């Protein structure tokens, strides 16, 4: 049982000692909310003593369906779009939005008219700057208050430093994920 | 452009009577051959032992030749070597990436690759008679995402991409030995033959293709699916194999008679399949669904031999050893339970 | 095989109408969903206007609003698309495209390179 | 028939007792069974529901056993009275402890930056003890009585100033929550049905006493007793029952009891 | 992208000719071999626990 009772003893230290390591490196895991934003790429930072892991989608090819499912972990999408690159921005934000693993995983919009003529019906509630941007704003909560999933819910934003923005709204996203945790919301 | 349209023509014409060669060779079917053959009946599978220790999803999984120890992925950028027999984590490897897509463990059971979101299949050494674990090379050459690595040897790996290429990799240089094309979307798995001479590959475009290594060159292509296939694996004896879908179907092709021996689906399912293996002898097909269980299958009768529903969350890859005693299955909750 | 042909096409006038007609081959077409996308000239490709899976959910491309009516026949395993006063901007190739999901409520299929499941697109073409 | 009254109130209270803590020790120990079986749903904040949960075990039982038993042994009464109030009062300080923990995650400790669950324990069990330490054998020395304590209007700050004044700390951080939740539920695109349905889901972590507290003093009374007794059935059912992740997890593990089971069948 | 679609041709000639068997000779031979190895497949024959490693 000489043999036996070396490789018991071998695995002894090794089980405790992954499996120490394995415990230490779980808290800072957890001290981890990972961000993606579609619009090396790896970086992880820190706003108040809080680790961001951000993925950048740059290396990969146009074709989406496939290496989106592999982000059903990650806290938040961001979305940084301008301006046919509206259009089919908002195709790609309905896409994500009625996906069957992704209905859960909240999204982050940033900013940074011909092909609408419900853009000359629209009525304001630059003005024509001001109108426009109200006008996609409010375009893209068509797609969330359609679809009324109840469970993610569309966070825009605008340019003229965003990364205390988004901290922020994280820190929503956080809250209303912990307080549903008690069924409350 | 008169010539390009009908020189397109008499591609359409001829793989019309490529059409025809497959309805030629279409005298007969499997299940009805197979009919007349007694089913296996319930068989029933418990979990030995469960391997717990990763702190996320676990995405891929890849037994050993010995098929005592297998290598598990995760999320969290750990690739932990596991043994199966005394559920102890032998060694735990931190990734240079937080996403990996796949792992791969050798034949010889000296390496393990991760293949990962970040574009590079990176290789790792377990013989270090010094002392820990390193990085004997990295591989760059694709402009996509990894999805699946298989080895050859300690020398020469062969990687899928999201970048529409297989390619063949050599350790010693670390260049692109050959590069297959012939697709049209990611290339999402691949399973090599049992000789190690050719190997299959599925694909987005509903089209798993057969691949020879030395040519290089698109040997034949099976069409027969609805959707993108997510994962093959080749029948045991070197002849046939079987792919997953997306449209809740398992196909078996065979290789020389290029067309398509069974569907099995059932109207009740509608959820894609992540991963398909097959058992020792090749009698049983074991598809792993979104329905979090894995449905095992008769291979000659097209009924639910089993079902399997131990996880939780739904599977990433599942695996069967090289001896057949054990069937494992990763999973998307971080815990993979051993079956036999 | 999954193999989308489309008939119908041509020229037209400005302010003409014309009909496109896609036939789908080799699928159960009753289980999905359908789009057309444009490619307009030296530009990428671009989104029209979809379908559900019975057929009664619809949405367009604001710039084709009221115009453009599309419609399925499963029986007839096809998919239809009308012009009604057409405009001479739209001189485009039309793609017959399938949503790549069963039973699904999204689409990734805008995706000019080498996306497999279109059709080879009508040379939809405006006269002077 | 005076005494008539208090036999009617106090037998029918008796047997409401009976029923309530008897039934509550039913449901909330099927739910700690499904709670410590469930691994999966084991979570940081379930440690804390499953602390809780023992509390309530204990202080019912004991409760239990005070009320069927009782004047023999002014040792064994002592003792056990000492037990029941160190159990009354590590249940309310531990369900004050679920509050701060609430309160704390959501609002103050939102990034989750530790468990900092060692100092939550020595404020559940460690820190009830030195009030009924000092009440039971400082009190005891006073020597007023032994066995029940019963009649003392006054000097019983010594334990129950601490559970009362924790108690309202419990509320005004209720009131912190209600108005964090009304802030960020005005954002959504005042929602009283939400409000409602929170503002009468959550007291249970101690509200009732705070808030709400001869004809109208015996319904008062009959309303208080079937709160109290029946709270550890009210917080088992609706913190156990009604969450989606444990009516997921006990459907599913449920469905595969069936279909394995289907297959021992044959 | 009009020369790129000629040069499919020659790979789907390469899958013209090529020598095809008839479907009763490839499954009587998937027959054979499920057949062949089903006593040494522990999977749909469960081997005794004593010599079964993973109990």
């Amino acid at each position: 049982t000489e043999d036996q009772r070396n490789e018991e003893k071998a695995q002894r230290e090794a089980n405790k000692k992954i499996e120490k390591q394995l415990q230490k490196d779980k808290q800072v895991y957890r001290a981890t909310h990972r961000l993606l934003l579609l619009g090396i790429f790896e970086t992880k930072f820190q706003v108040d003593k809080v680790n961001f892991h951000m993925f950048d989608v740059g290396g990969q090819r146009d074709e989406r369906r496939k290496w989106i499912q592999c982000f059903n972990d990650v806290t938040a999408i961001i979305f940084v779009v301008a301006s046919n690159r509206l259009q089919e921005a908002l195709n790609l934000f309905k896409s994500i939005w009625n996906n069957r693993w992704l209905r859960t995983i909240s999204v982050i919009l940033f900013l940074n008219e011909d092909y609408f003529p419900e853009f000359a019906r629209y009525t304001t509630p630059d003005p024509r700057v001001t109108r426009a941007k109200y006008f996609i704003r409010d375009e893209f909560l068509r797609i969330s208050t359609a679809s009324g999933d109840g469970r993610h819910y569309c966070y825009p934003h605008f340019t003229c430093e965003n990364i205390r923005r988004v901290f922020n709204d994280c820190r929503d996203i956080i809250q209303r994920m912990h307080l549903r945790q008690y069924e409350l919301l | 452009q008169s010539e390009l349209d009908q020189l397109r023509q008499e591609a359409e014409q001829l793989k019309n009577q490529i059409r025809d060669a497959r309805k030629a060779c279409a005298d007969a079917t499997l299940s009805q051959i197979t009919n007349n053959i007694d089913p296996v009946g319930r068989i029933q599978m418990r979990t030995r032992r469960t391997l717990r220790g990763h702190l996320a999803k676990i995405y891929a999984m890849h037994w050993g030749t010995d098929s005592r120890l297998l290598v598990s992925a995760s999320q969290d950028g750990k690739l932990i070597i596991w043994d199966s027999y005394t559920t102890n984590k032998v060694h735990a490897i931190p990734l240079r990436s937080s996403w990996v897509m796949t792992c791969a463990y050798a034949p010889s059971g000296n390496y393990v690759a991760c293949g990962g979101l970040d574009n590079i299949c990176s290789i790792y050494n377990l013989k270090t008679r010094e002392g820990n674990v390193r990085v004997s090379r990295e591989l760059a050459g694709h402009t996509g995402y990894l999805s699946c690595c298989r080895f050859l040897d300690d020398n020469q790996i062969v990687t899928s991409s999201g970048d529409t290429t297989c390619a063949l990799w050599d350790i010693e240089t670390g260049q692109q030995t050959t590069t297959f094309t012939g697709h049209t979307g990611d290339v999402m798995s691949l399973s090599l033959a049992p000789d190690t001479r050719l190997f299959v590959s599925g694909a987005c475009d509903a089209s798993a293709k057969l691949w020879d290594v030395r040519e290089g060159m698109c040997r034949q292509t099976f069409t027969g699916h609805e959707s993108d296939i997510n994962a093959i694996c080749f029948f045991p004896n070197g002849n046939a194999f079987a792919t997953g879908s997306d449209d809740a179907t398992c196909r078996l092709f065979d290789l020389r008679a290029d067309q398509e021996l069974m569907t099995y689906s059932h109207d009740n399912i509608i959820c894609g399949i992540t991963s398909v293996s097959f058992s020792k002898s090749g009698r049983l097909l074991l598809a792993g669904y979104d329905d979090f269980n894995c449905n095992v299958w008769d291979a000659l009768k097209a009924d639910r031999a089993g079902v399997l529903a131990g996880h939780d969350n739904r599977v990433s890859c599942l695996g069967v050893t090289d001896d057949g005693m054990a069937v494992a299955t990763g999973s998307w909750d971080s815990f993979l339970k051993i079956w036999n | 095989q999954v193999q989308l042909q489309e008939s119908g096409g041509g020229l037209v006038q400005p302010g003409g109408s014309l009909r496109l007609s896609c036939a789908a081959s080799g699928f159960t077409f009753s289980n999905y969903k359908m789009n057309w996308v444009r490619q307009a000239p030296g530009k990428g490709l671009e989104w029209v206007s979809d379908i559900s899976q019975s057929g009664a959910s619809i949405s367009y491309t604001g710039s084709v609003k009221g115009r453009f009516t599309i419609s399925r026949d499963n029986a007839k395993n096809t998919l239809y698309l009308q012009m009604n006063s057409l405009k001479p901007e739209d001189t485009a190739v039309y793609y017959c495209a399938r949503c790549p999901a069963p039973f699904t409520r999204d689409c990734f299929d805008v995706t000019s390179t080498t996306y497999a499941y279109r059709g080879q697109g009508t040379q939809v073409t405006v006269s002077s | 028939a005076f005494t008539p009254e208090k036999l009617k109130n106090a037998y029918v209270l008796y047997y409401l007792a009976i029923v309530g803590h008897s039934l509550s020790i039913f449901t909330l120990v099927i739910s700690l069974g499904i709670f410590v079986f469930f691994r999966s749903l084991g979570c940081q904040r379930v440690t804390l529901h499953k602390n809780m949960f023992l509390t309530y075990i204990l202080n019912s039982m004991i409760i239990i056993i005070h009320l069927v038993e009782v004047r023999r042994d002014p040792v064994s009464c002592k003792i056990l009275h000492f037990f029941h109030q160190y159990m009354m009062a590590c249940n309310y300080f531990w369900m004050l402890c679920e509050g701060i923990y609430l309160h704390t995650l959501i609002v103050v400790a939102v990034f989750t930056e530790k468990q900092r669950l060692r100092w939550y324990y020595l404020l559940g069990w460690g820190f009830p003890l030195v009030p009924t330490t000092i009440h039971a054998i400082t009190r005891a020395v006073y020597f007023n009585d032994n066995c029940w304590l019963s009649v003392e209007t006054h000097l019983l700050y010594i334990i129950h100033g601490p559970v009362m004044a924790a108690l309202v700390v419990n509320f005004f951080f209720l009131l912190n929550i209600v108005r964090v939740l009304v802030t960020k539920m005005r954002e959504t695109h005042m929602y009283l049905k939400a409000v409602k349905a929170t503002m009468i889901l959550v007291p249970l972590l101690g509200i009732q006493f705070v808030v709400f507290p001869k004809m109208l003093g015996k319904i008062y009374d009959y309303v208080m007793h079937s709160l109290i007794h029946f709270q550890g059935f009210f917080v088992a059912t609706i913190y156990c029952f009604c969450n989606n992740e444990v009516q997921t997890t006990v459907k599913r593990q449920w469905a595969q009891f069936k279909i394995q089971w289907n297959q021992r069948w044959g | 992208s009009i020369a790129q679609a000629r040069k499919l041709v020659e790979q789907l000639k390469m899958e013209a000719n090529i020598d095809r068997i008839k479907v009763s000779k490839a499954a009587a031979d998937l027959m054979a071999y499920c057949e062949a190895h089903a006593k040494e497949d522990p999977l749909l024959t469960p081997v005794p626990a004593s010599e079964n490693p993973f109990r």
